[PDB]
């Protein structure tokens, strides 16, 4: 599972029942080239992701747009009101109602 | 070129929070993506530094630098091939059906290469992965390329 | 203003207008406060309530005065709607630091100092952003329940 | 149209026709909206309601206009009849994927895109096909309950 | 011939989901069965290929090809003899009473010859087989020939 990551030559090694097998210094050379080749392959595949990742953030930010406001203003009211005679009155009284 | 797309300048007025018509260098990565360009974050980082531009200290911008940086990133859109995106995930899980186990794609998208936050990873899987724990990446990559 | 909220203000207007003529005068304010237990209600409190209006307190003057003070008043079902979108998996009260970061970083109305005032009578759970629901109660009807 | 549904439309016609002469004019529309809390109801909304009729809104013109818009309207007892046949063992709300497959594979009215719109305001349970009953409520009387 | 049965054209408007008056080649097998014709699926397959018609690539149709294909399938309805259907199942189980054990008919209908899905096999046994696990095929083949 680990070797899953890295911009490493997925060739140069080989697994088996008790251990992994690995090249150096040739196979070592191979991998290296390989490594660069994934930055490409990878680096490019990262980007889109990154890109895309934030692209979903905007869709959320935006949705949120109003639900906040609603929350925003809504609180403010209360902070003002809660100290108002008439509103306390309504409050004690609000229950006797049906 | 104009085709002079003057809506890129109107979108710069939606991302500048001060209204002075400048956009900081830290916003330029995400605004190139919002104009229809996907440069990788290392590429956005290199170009910046390449031009002896430090994203570590305060930055401002002008439209006259952001326009040519978007036009230098626009040539790199030929790297966005969907054959390689679906074949990447097809080599990531066994059997002849396009399904990643939930936590495999979430941990790979957060820790492999350009780190995506786990908040953004959950916002990209939300709806395409159901309660079976299997993400169908045929429809998942289709919806990711719909934006 | 939804119509049931306007009917709640019509019922509160009828309980404070004990002469039932449609205009709450200063005698109605004092006799409603005395029927709630306020034997010491000063005339200066009644005059400060009447000084918030430009005319007699009929039903539309009471509705416009409450409208202008409650320009961001939100019913409990829409506050719980927004808190179910903040906790989209259901049941759990959301973290204290998550609500402080998301209030600030999205809007100027969510700036910190204001967040210290939110924690300050809206207690811990409420303030913290863990519980939920008691804050929707006290935003639609004030004071400790 | 069952007769109790026609009596419900006769009662709604009498509550919007506040002059009680049998024809809902534009003044009745505006005074019914103002009595529900709409102080800002524009005249263009009242003109668009009257532009859906070819004549004055008497009881039979209001019934024919509602008939022509509700040509697939189903009462709650017949919607629960069909959902009890889809869940023939009783009690359980039926699976999300079972209703998506059976809507598509039987009829063209059950095609997918439409199934995404069904899930879209008819929430999860409703959309999914698990709960049941709340969707029968909102199909006979709209908006969130 | 008309007897010009114009209800075959009205049933083509009930199976065409686009309303353009064309029916794809993959629907023609099931619509010949819904017009009162039982051609085997290999026969529907052969005829198609016989006419250098590929059911592998996108297909459209016109009424002017579907009408003569239904008229070429209509001569083969003389193969539907119920003596051989009841005698087939009478050789499939011992003793002098027409009962197949449940799972014998279900596994034979799914795996022998033209593969019927086990969903369709359960929908064809539902009601005729009770909880004894014995399907009476005298009434079972009677009800299968009632549609």
């Amino acid at each position: 599972k680990l070797l899953g990551g890295g911009d490493v030559d997925h060739t140069q090694y080989a697994f088996g029942h008790t251990k992994v097998f690995f090249k150096a210094g040739l196979l070592g050379l191979l991998e290296e080239m390989r490594d660069d080749k994934l930055a490409e392959i990878i680096t490019a595949t990262q980007a889109r992701c990154r890109g895309f990742l934030m692209r979903v953030e905007y869709r959320a930010m935006v949705e949120r747009r109003e639900s906040i406001f609603c929350i925003q203003y809504n609180v403010r009211s209360f902070m003002n009101v809660k100290h108002w005679p008439w509103m306390k009155l309504f409050f004690k009284i609000k229950p006797l109602l049906k | 070129s104009k085709a002079a797309a003057d809506d890129f300048k109107e979108a710069f007025l939606l991302f500048d929070r001060t209204g002075d018509a400048k956009i900081t260098a830290s916003q330029v990565g995400d605004i190139a993506r919002a104009l229809g360009q996907n440069p990788t974050n290392a590429e956005i980082n290199k170009i910046l530094g390449n031009p002896s531009k430090e994203e570590m200290n305060a930055a401002a911008i002008t439209f006259e630098e952001f326009l040519p940086m978007l036009q230098a990133a626009a040539n790199n859109k030929d790297q966005g091939t969907f054959e390689d995106f679906v074949e990447g995930l097809r080599v990531f899980d066994k059997e002849g059906n396009g399904t990643v186990m939930g936590a495999e794609l979430r941990h790979v998208l957060a820790t492999l290469g350009e780190k995506m936050t786990e908040e953004e990873v959950e916002e990209l899987m939300k709806g395409q992965e159901d309660s079976n724990g299997c993400i169908n990446y045929e429809a998942f990559v289709k919806h990711i390329m719909s934006v | 203003f939804d119509e049931t909220e306007i009917e709640d203000f019509k019922e509160a207007f009828t309980v404070i207008d004990q002469n039932a003529d449609g205009i709450i005068d200063k005698d109605d304010l004092r006799e409603t406060f005395a029927a709630m237990g306020r034997l010491n209600v000063k005339n200066e409190e009644l005059d400060a309530m009447i000084k918030e209006a430009s005319g007699p307190i009929n039903f539309t003057v009471f509705l416009t005065m409450f409208g202008e003070k409650l320009k961001g008043a939100d019913p409990e079902d829409v506050i719980m709607g927004a808190f179910k979108v903040l906790d989209p998996d259901g049941k759990g009260s959301i973290k204290k630091s998550f609500l402080e970061e998301l209030l600030t970083t999205g809007g100027g109305r969510f700036t910190p100092e204001e967040i210290k005032n939110m924690w300050a009578a809206f207690p811990p759970d409420v303030a913290g952003n863990v519980d939920y629901k008691n804050i929707c109660y006290v935003i639609t009807h004030g004071e400790d329940a």
